[PDB]
């Protein structure tokens, strides 16, 4: 009977300086495949090139 | 039957064909949740530059993006009053599951 | 008159091929970021989105 | 009997020491879930038969 | 100080499966699935065709 949901850290912290992102990046990480460290290095090197 | 198909992989060809046959001859509805696709939305004058067999939709690799086209037949003018009657039926299989 | 459809797409002229994006199929598609290792990725991968 | 001996001998002298070989890491979306539950990240290309 | 270990890479077991097919029911054609899933599952689904 739970409702699982994202909760922005901004909603619980009043200290605005220490918060940069949002629910969005979590939502985008959700679309992403589980990532091997070697795959991560690949992704980084690609973005670099 | 409204047969959902969560995972196309490992489906037999005789079975994929049998399901599609059941879709026609017994009016099954068959959602296939495993498909990811991009949809181009063609206007009636440009028709359907791409065509897909039921066999391909039942056997695309699980990660590959299918590219479906869909008519927006709204800009299609009324037939002349004297055009010959269309005896046979235009028929359609594939539909989007979400907008 | 006669515009059958008016869509709002990503600006392909801005999100150029220089960024590695292809917007031709209506979603951004980048070629070799998230990829299987030890095998060629194959064409039209959904991860490309 | 002698056959078994050599087999035994060939086992007693298997000083083989495995090094990781060619190993694909598939994108998870490309695998049928039954394979995904089986797969642990990466695997040797010479998958063998089970 | 010693050549204690031969350093093989994709090791061979002391046992393997071996299969006798009934040629009348066996389909000669190789079975095919998704390319990746064939990369893993494939030698098996062919051995026990």
């Amino acid at each position: 009977r739970y409702h699982e949901s994202v909760l922005e850290i901004a909603d619980i912290f009043d200290q605005a300086d220490f918060i940069q992102t949002s629910d969005a990046v979590r939502q985008l990480r959700a679309l992403m495949p589980t990532l091997s460290t070697s795959q991560i290095r690949h992704a980084i090197e690609r973005i670099a090139q | 039957v409204h047969m959902t198909i969560n995972e196309r992989a490992g489906m037999s060809k005789l079975v994929a064909d049998n399901i599609i046959a059941s879709v026609i001859k017994s009016n099954w509805v068959v959602d296939i949740l495993d498909i990811e696709y991009t949809a181009e939305v063609m206007t009636p004058s440009e028709g359907y530059t791409q065509h897909v067999d039921a066999e391909s939709i039942m056997t695309a690799p699980k990660g590959k993006l299918f590219h479906l086209q869909f008519m927006d037949g709204l800009l299609r003018p009324e037939p002349s009053a004297f055009d010959p009657p269309a005896s046979g039926e235009d028929m359609r299989l594939i539909y989007p599951l979400q907008p | 008159y006669g515009a059958a459809v008016v869509n709002i797409d990503l600006n392909r002229d801005f999100f150029d091929t220089a960024t590695g994006i292809d917007l031709t199929k209506g979603i951004p598609l980048v070629q070799d970021l998230l990829v299987p290792i030890g095998v060629t990725a194959g064409a039209e991968q959904s991860a490309e989105y | 009997v002698s056959g078994l001996l050599m087999v035994l001998f060939k086992v007693m002298t298997d000083n083989r020491l495995v090094i990781v070989g060619e190993t694909t890491t598939p994108m998870s979306n490309t695998l049928s879930t039954v394979v995904n539950n089986v797969l642990r990240t990466t695997y040797h290309n010479n998958v063998g038969v089970n | 100080l010693s050549d204690d270990f031969k350093q093989i890479s994709d090791p061979k077991g002391y046992l393997t499966y071996s299969v006798k097919y009934e040629d009348q029911f066996t389909k000669k054609d190789k079975l095919r699935a998704s390319e990746a899933d064939d990369r893993i599952v494939g030698p098996t689904v062919n051995l026990f065709k």
